[PDB]
DNA sequence: ATCACAATCCCGGTGCCGAGGCCGCTCAATTGGTCGTAGACAGCTCTAGCACCGCTTAAACGCACGTACGGATTCCGTACGTGCGTTTAAGCGGTGCTAGAGCTGTCTACGACCAATTGAGCGGCCTCGGCACCGGGATTGTGAT
DNA sequence: ATCACAATCCCGGTGCCGAGGCCGCTCAATTGGTCGTAGACAGCTCTAGCACCGCTTAAACGCACGTACGGAATCCGTACGTGCGTTTAAGCGGTGCTAGAGCTGTCTACGACCAATTGAGCGGCCTCGGCACCGGGATTGTGAT
């Protein structure tokens, strides 16, 4: 059982998102907002994806069912990802 | 000798504007992936370019929040982003604050 | 019979009016679909791709580089207007982003 | 046996720019953005079908989707190629 | 000759708060909603279908396509009412 | 040959599963109806229907009115975090807006 | 020929519509730019409104082709306006 | 006797927040939306009630644009609404800006 | 304006792995013919959109005036950014094991189709009941006194 | 703290038009029989997902230090809000005219369908060349002076 993996955005990476944004200064509690900024984004792709899974009866959740569901969140994406 | 505060901050904004590649390292991002989806489904299994194009989805995503915050912490005439930029940001997007 | 000739050729375009028909006939669109319609896609289709092909050989060559890559698709759709109008809302892979800072964040 | 676009869209890239490659990921984004273009072209003849007690998608259908869908000069370009293929189609 | 849903949301009302009228402006509106809520679970259940390479809309899609547009609370309330129905219907 | 027999009758619905079976038939979303594929759909309607009409008839009772105007419709669902995340991009005609004051705006 | 008709939404009109909107205290520049704002909306609201009318050969624009304008743009109206 | 700067307009705000009438004038809008719709085709008609779903759902939006606004203005620490307000709130909610 | 030096750009010189060409064949596109119906077109009726005008009165407009707010200035305390030595764990490559994805074949239950029956829903007509309005009175809420 | 008096809630009392009930009919829903195939299920292969592990070394972390920035307080000047008299034009109701929406009937051209033919594209292998990287060297960007 998986726990408390979200500290595993670092730091460090929040700062470098940050800086592809264009960010110059960054306050000290930007990183646990960040967190659960993502985590939301996250439980609603990850949620929408396992249902297509689960419709499909399959028990692996493939690429295309990750594209399916940012494509219900209107996040539609070209391409994949490694 | 020493760089002034900020220097190295356009320097890095700069560097990544200027580059493409994953910003978050894969195992940590992996582990929260199915930490997240275990508690929809039991014993999932993940082709790796599931997770892969997660992981590239989740860092625009941050990416253009970072940009909106930015451009709130600007307006309230100030130089560094604060929790309520983002709050501000994702309030006008329309996401569920 | 007559020897075989493809509708894309007959309609001198390079994306297949074929597939185009065979696509919308199986895609519960209509009950029915008409002869030009294929081919009017067909067109469509393959104009849009000449645009994003040719602004993307644009941003790769002010690179000096041969082949296209997903970041001279990126750089190529963000600086044209209609284009970035276009496909607002989606997220290219390995595009990264506009390089843009904010004035107020320069030094002096 | 799965079906993409990288022939024809390798075809036009030789048609627009002579000496210029693309990567394999390149041609994943084009092929995903054809459909995502096909997919919304599509859609909106079919609710214009609906919308007018239509059973046909035609071109008629195909060219008002062009122009609710295509922002600007885009659309006018694409309007003038679909018709000028159309005519030429119809003449062979 | 116009379809309308006004006589099933009145149906409705009636068992709800017995004692309450609704005005024509206000079951336009629900007539709105009714017929957006059609189309969004119909199109959601046929992308459904479309991408299994499945050819016929089950009891499965729509329960699929519920849990994809309902939240929370509410999906898990509407698939009790479509289960309960079906039940129902297949012991007649 | 029997008395005939809505379908609606026998899920124990108000909606009209016949109803809902011709336009899911004629909206070209798939090449085949399923049996309980109406009457799935025409119970969730029916659910969702019941679920806003209570909720604006409170606030119609609240406003001491027997009668529900789209006003009632308008409080009931932006007052409601379920029914608000469900029609968040919907405008309601004569709708109005919910009363919200900024505190920093308040005198004194 | 109609002409210059922006200025029929007058300052009153707008400074009603920044009330419903809980604004206290409005800049005298804002209402030429609200007009902008307006402008824009309608034109493309417009635009497709009337491509659609053109579709069906019709020479009246109905309440039909406004509400389809509408959901087009991703602002679906319930009702009509009347 | 006079009422101080703002009593009256938050009488205003409670009063037209408790409202749903349509808050343009009837003319003036219709005025508008036909020399708009004449750049587009020439002799169009309309019929009265689609008139009327255009100003509502325009003023709709318009009102849905001011709160933004007021968040926007109230962020900068300010109480008036400027035109640099409206402009970040529609660029955050991705128009043409 | 000088000076140090870290960061950045420039010019070859390879390696390597992926872009691009070649080929056999199979399966999807094409050709030709027959048939039914979708829709193009004409013609007609009658609705509803447009034009216009006169009155009334609510709304808009222009102006005076004052003060509340926006913006500039200053000051200060600390929370940030930068640098560096140490610890952590990601990434990589190899191995083993097995869940389950993808495919193929069988067969049967289910959904399409069609003809006959029939009753639910809709349009028009009608009559009262809910709700907005009005006036007289009490409540309460704001700003100078 | 108080008061005038303006905004606001109460309490009824006629109107008035829209909600909602009622009835005949027609057209969509239902029922029963037949049949073709979509998909449910079983069985099998072998792909690719997961677990684990040891080394390297880049990234993360923790801490020191200083200054740049956020936040608070002050001040001023002018652009806002409020009130009042005058002007404007929206709204309403009525009349008249006609464009075109909606419907119906006819017919014919177009698209479905089917069987045979064939060539376009796809998967697999193979090979060179575009680019990534490295190292040596020249430029410049930044900070103290």
């Amino acid at each position: 059982v998986l726990r408390d993996n979200i500290q595993g955005i670092t730091k460090p990476a929040i700062r470098r998102l940050a800086r592809r944004g264009g960010v110059k200064r960054i306050s000290g509690l930007i990183y646990e907002e960040t967190r659960g900024v993502l985590k939301v984004f996250l439980e609603n792709v990850i949620r929408d994806a396992v249902t297509y899974t689960e419709h499909a009866k399959r028990k692996t959740v493939t690429a295309m069912d990750v594209v399916y569901a940012l494509k219900r969140q209107g996040r539609t994406l070209y391409g994949f990802g490694g | 000798h020493r760089y002034r505060p900020g220097t190295v901050a356009l320097r890095e904004i700069r560097h990544y504007q200027k580059s493409t590649e994953l910003l978050i390292r894969k195992l940590p991002f992996q582990r929260l992936v199915r930490e997240i989806a275990q508690d929809f489904k039991t014993d999932l299994r993940f082709q790796r370019a599931a997770i892969g194009t997660l992981q590239e989805a989740s860092e625009a995503y941050l990416v253009g929040l970072f940009e909106d915050t930015n451009l709130c912490a600007i307006h309230a005439t100030r130089v560094t982003i604060m929790p309520k930029d983002i709050q501000l940001a994702r309030h006008i997007r329309g996401e569920r604050v | 019979r007559a020897k075989a000739k493809t509708r894309s050729s007959r309609a001198g375009l390079q994306f297949p009016v074929g597939r185009v028909h065979r696509l919308l006939r199986k895609g519960n669109y209509s009950e029915r679909v008409g002869a030009g319609a294929p081919v009017y896609l067909a067109a469509v289709l393959e104009y849009l791709t000449a645009e994003i092909l040719e602004l993307a050989g644009n941003a790769a060559r002010d690179n000096k580089k041969t082949r296209i890559i997903p970041r001279h698709l990126q750089l190529a759709i963000r600086n044209d207007e209609e284009l970035n109008k276009l496909l607002g809302r989606v997220t290219i892979a390995q595009g990264g982003v506009l390089p843009n800072i904010q004035a107020v964040l320069l030094p002096k | 046996r799965k079906e993409s676009y990288s022939i024809y869209v390798y075809k036009v890239l030789k048609q627009v720019h002579p000496d210029t490659g693309i990567s394999s990921k390149a041609m994943g984004i084009m092929n995903s953005f054809v459909n995502d273009i096909f997919e919304r072209i599509a859609g909106e003849a079919s609710r214009l079908a609906h919308y007018n007690k239509r059973s046909t998608i035609t071109s008629r259908e195909i060219q008002t989707a062009v122009r609710l869908l295509l922002p600007g000069e885009l659309a006018k370009h694409a309007v003038s190629e679909g018709t000028k293929a159309v005519t030429k189609y119809t003449s062979a």
